[PDB]
């Protein structure tokens, strides 16, 4: 899940 | 009432560099990230990068790299995206769209869209497989669309309905999660690899593209879309 | 009050065909001629062609003779451009024009112009208009002179037009000298034959544009490459 | 014929 530090938190 | 806001129609000379805006009202901007969409023919949409509002960081396609910088002005609640060494092949409509509403976060608003035109003058990326590439039907019939992944990616699949001279609208999120406002007709389901969207009667006003996304792995992608049409 | 307007943004392939469309309204559509007007960069304004909607009698450039194709639908009082075998060199913003008002007529009512983008994917004796300087930098309180030069005599049939950043052409003058309503005063225009002048009395802030000159007395319809106003540094 | 575009334009 490399996308959810910028677009999740 | 949240609203994106583009900057007007613009017209320039090959190897000319290009600053678009994208401003934004009805909420706090730096609550979510932006992202820049190039429209080219098809339609077909690709997605050129990130920028995250409350601190500048950003995430971008690889393919447009030597291409394009993503900016903010936060004192303007503006996000801007400026073209550089600008040819023929960056002529196109580009979509700003913010990745927010209710937790799980999709891309669910969406500027108007700015027609860019360059004057002639006087490998490892998730690939969406959508089929079938064609649905003529009658308005009634029920439909099934496909999204195949080329790996894994979850419930990380968003889908979009774009109407003609129109932006994308979100249907779906994270693979069968309703959007606000969006009509019953539509659903989804899948997880893995095979993703379906459903429209359980077809409506006059559903004819269109609809293309599946995939936000699991960076650069984020796009299949290349479904034509739902009248039947001759 | 009279509006010309235009049908949304374009995107398509190469090779494809295109109508666009100019619908009017608050007047009487067969009254005058209907003009496309393509802009591209610099900005540089080309005419296309006319279209007469009470008869369906035509004009063209000759340079868009084999591309493009004007016609007029009465019923729904909207006049059409078709393009046939479309490429990157076509994509451009197209505005349709009427030319009337009170006579003589001139380009008076503009559309708000279509953008066409052609997508990559993932006239021997035509009247030739020398405008000068081609770039005027200047401080608000200045008195200006632009000078618009026809190829050979054209008696009085030249018109000007300022043109500002994502706006549409505005007529400023009609035939060298005759004064349009709404037009402030500051503007005014002279000259006959072959040496064409709009001045400019004392420039304002909101005067920094684009000025093209255009004459009407030969076919094909033909424009200036236009004088840049602009704020001096 | 110096008056080429009256027909069209003008009448």
């Amino acid at each position: 899940n490399e996308t959810d530090v910028m677009l999740l938190n | 009432e949240v609203q994106l806001q583009q900057s007007g129609p613009e017209l320039v000379k090959p190897g000319a560099s290009l600053k678009i805006s994208c401003k934004t009202s009805g909420y706090t901007f730096t609550d979510f990230t932006f992202h820049w969409v190039k429209l080219s023919h098809g339609p077909s949409l690709e997605w050129i990068g990130t920028i995250k509002p409350s601190n500048g960081d950003t995430a971008y396609n690889q393919k447009f790299k030597g291409k394009a910088t993503l900016s903010v002005d936060k004192s303007a609640s503006t996000a801007h995206i400026e073209f550089r060494s600008l040819t023929s092949e960056d002529s196109a409509v580009y979509f700003c769209a913010r990745f927010g509403g209710s937790y799980p976060y999709a891309m669910d608003y969406w500027g108007q869209g700015t027609s860019v035109i360059v004057s002639s003058g006087t490998a490892s990326d998730i690939v969406l497989t959508q089929s079938p590439a064609t649905l003529s039907v009658t308005p009634g019939d029920r439909v099934s669309l496909s999204c195949r992944a080329s790996q894994g990616i979850y419930n990380y699949v968003h889908w979009f309905q774009q109407k003609s001279h129109e932006s994308p609208r979100l249907l779906i999120k994270y693979a069968s999660q309703s959007i606000s406002g969006i009509p019953s007709r539509f659903s989804g389901s899948g997880s893995g690899t095979d993703f379906t969207l459903s429209i359980n009667s077809v409506e006059s006003e559903d004819f269109g593209m609809y293309f599946c996304q995939q936000t699991n792995k960076w650069p984020l992608t796009f299949g290349a879309g479904t034509k739902l049409e009248l039947k001759a």
